C-alpha cells in the first residue's frame, strides 16, 4: 500500500502545516527536510 | 471507585461472572449458607448445589488482596458479640446508660469468629446508607486479605469472608442524624484453621511432628503409644472420679505425670482451632432430659443463657479431632466445640506417627480451663445441633 499522508498540526486536523518565505528558499536550493520520531505512544492488550 | 472495580472486573472469567451475579440478587440466602456449611457429614458437602459456588466465591474472593492493613466499616447485630438482647429498637432514639454499661462487660476479654462471607464498607455511613442495627464496629483487616468490590446499579459494596477471630477494646457512644449508635474499635487476629482442607491440615500435621518422636527416649514413646492404644477408657473415668482426693495411688499417678510432661514438652507455633464433639454426660445431661432437647427453640435459649460465657474444664485428658466435618464414630452427638488454641499452648499432634492413632486425635492437659463465648445452632436434617466457641486459657 501507499504510505500515509501527514498534512495537518492541530488537535482536529483542520491547520496545514507553514514554513517561512527563507525556508522555502533553502528547499528551492535543493536542501532536504529530515524526519526525526521523538516518542510512540500504544497500547498493549490484557486477556481474560 | 469504580474505575478500580472495572479494571478488575475484566481479569474474572465467565465462572466468577456468574457467581457475583448470583450473589447480587441472593446475598443473603449465600451468606446464610455460607457460615453453616463445614459441620456436615463428608458427603453432604460434596453433594449440594451451592457448594460450587461457595468454592468459586471464596476463589474470587481470595484471587485480589491488600498490600497493607487498612480500617473498613460496617454495621454488626449485637447478637454476634454474646448478647442476647436488644440495645435499642428502630424507632428509639436514645441508648440507657445501664444498656451501655452491661455491653461493654459483656465484650471485657471475649474473641468471637466468624466464618461467612459479609458485606463491608471503607468509609464512615454517611448519608445514603442503611443502618440495620443499632451496633457499629470500625475494623482493622491485615495485610493480605480477601478483597473483591463489587458495584451495583449506581453504587459499590465490597464482599470479604472472614476465618479469624476479633476482639473489641473499647465501646463510646456517638450520634447519627439524630440517634445514638455504639462505635466499637476491633481487630483481626492471625491463626490457621482448615475447614474443609483434610490434605493440607494432614500435611501440616505431618510437617510440623514428624520430628516430634526424634526428641523421646523410646521407653516414653512406648508408654504413650501403649497408653492410648489399650487404657484410653481407664485412665480418664480414673481422673474423672477424682482419684487424687478419693484414692491416692502412685501406679496412676506416675502416668498422669509422664503424659502431662510428654504433651507440655511441646507447644504449637502458630494459632489453631480444634473441634471436640463433646457428649451430652460431659456437660452433666442426659438424652432423657427435656432440657437436652435441642429441637425446641427454648431449650437452645435455656442453654445459651446459661452457658454463654460462662467457664469450663475438662479433669480428663482432653482429645479433640481438628478436623470439622461429621465423623461416623461422633455421628450421634449434637454438641461440638470450637476450642481456640493461642500460640504457646499445650497441645501435640498425634496423627504424625505411624499407624491409626484415631481420628486427627491431639492430647492436652488434664483439668485444662475453658472459656465459652457464644452458642449457637444450625439446622442439621430435623434436628438442630450446638456449637460453643471455647477458649483455652492458661
Amino acid at each position: 500500500l501507499s504510505p500515509l499522508a501527514l498534512n495537518t498540526m492541530d488537535q482536529f486536523s483542520s491547520r496545514l502545516i507553514p514554513i517561512n518565505y527563507d525556508q522555502l528558499k533553502k528547499l528551492d536550493a535543493g536542501k532536504q527536510i529530515k524526519l526525526e520520531t521523538t516518542q510512540v505512544s500504544g497500547n498493549f492488550g490484557t486477556k481474560n | 471507585e469504580r474505575k478500580e472495580a472495572e479494571r478488575i472486573e475484566q481479569k474474572l472469567e465467565r465462572s466468577e461472572k456468574e457467581a457475583l451475579e448470583s450473589y447480587k440478587k441472593d446475598s443473603v440466602e449465600i451468606s446464610k449458607y455460607s457460615q453453616t456449611r463445614n459441620y456436615f457429614y463428608d458427603y453432604q458437602i460434596e453433594a449440594n448445589s451451592r457448594e460450587k459456588e461457595y468454592k468459586e466465591l471464596r476463589n474470587a474472593i481470595s484471587k485480589n488482596k491488600i498490600d497493607k492493613p487498612m480500617y473498613v466499616y460496617y454495621f454488626e447485630s449485637p447478637e454476634k458479640f454474646a448478647f442476647n438482647k436488644v440495645i435499642r429498637t428502630e424507632n428509639q432514639n436514645e441508648i440507657s446508660l445501664e444498656k451501655f454499661n452491661e455491653f461493654k462487660e459483656t465484650i471485657q476479654n471475649k474473641l468471637f469468629k466468624q466464618d461467612g462471607f459479609k458485606d463491608i464498607s471503607l468509609y464512615e455511613p454517611g448519608k445514603g446508607d442503611e443502618k440495620p442495627t443499632p451496633l457499629l464496629m470500625h475494623l482493622k483487616l491485615p495485610r493480605n486479605t480477601g478483597m473483591l468490590p463489587y458495584t451495583n446499579t449506581n453504587n459499590v459494596s465490597t464482599l470479604i469472608e472472614q476465618g479469624y477471630s476479633i476482639k473489641i477494646d473499647k465501646i463510646v457512644r456517638i450520634v447519627i442524624d439524630g440517634k445514638h449508635y455504639i462505635k466499637a474499635e476491633a481487630s483481626v487476629v492471625s491463626s490457621l484453621d482448615f475447614k474443609d482442607d483434610v490434605s493440607k491440615g494432614d500435611s501440616w500435621g505431618k510437617a510440623n511432628y514428624n520430628d516430634w518422636s526424634n526428641k523421646l527416649t523410646p521407653n516414653e514413646l512406648a508408654d504413650v503409644n501403649d497408653y492410648m492404644r489399650g487404657g484410653y477408657t481407664a485412665i480418664n473415668n480414673y481422673l474423672i472420679s477424682n482419684g487424687p482426693v478419693n484414692n491416692p495411688n502412685p501406679e496412676l499417678d506416675s502416668k498422669i505425670t509422664n503424659i502431662e510432661n510428654a504433651l507440655k514438652r511441646e507447644p504449637i507455633p502458630t494459632n489453631l482451632t480444634v473441634y471436640r464433639r463433646s457428649g451430652p454426660q460431659e456437660f452433666g445431661l442426659t438424652l432423657t432430659s427435656p432440657e437436652y432437647d435441642f429441637n425446641k427453640l427454648e431449650n437452645i435459649d435455656a442453654f445459651k443463657s446459661k452457658w454463654e460465657g460462662q467457664a469450663l474444664s475438662y479433669p480428663n485428658f482432653i482429645s479433640t479431632s481438628i478436623g470439622s466435618v461429621n465423623m461416623s464414630a461422633f455421628a450421634k452427638r449434637k454438641i461440638v466445640l470450637r476450642i481456640t488454641i493461642p500460640k504457646g499452648s499445650p497441645g501435640a499432634y498425634l496423627s504424625a506417627i505411624p499407624g491409626y492413632a484415631g481420628e486427627y486425635e491431639v492430647l492436652l492437659n488434664h483439668g485444662s480451663k475453658f472459656k465459652i463465648n457464644k452458642i449457637d445452632s444450625y439446622k442439621d436434617g430435623t434436628i438442630t445441633k450446638l456449637i460453643v466457641d471455647a477458649t483455652l486459657i492458661p
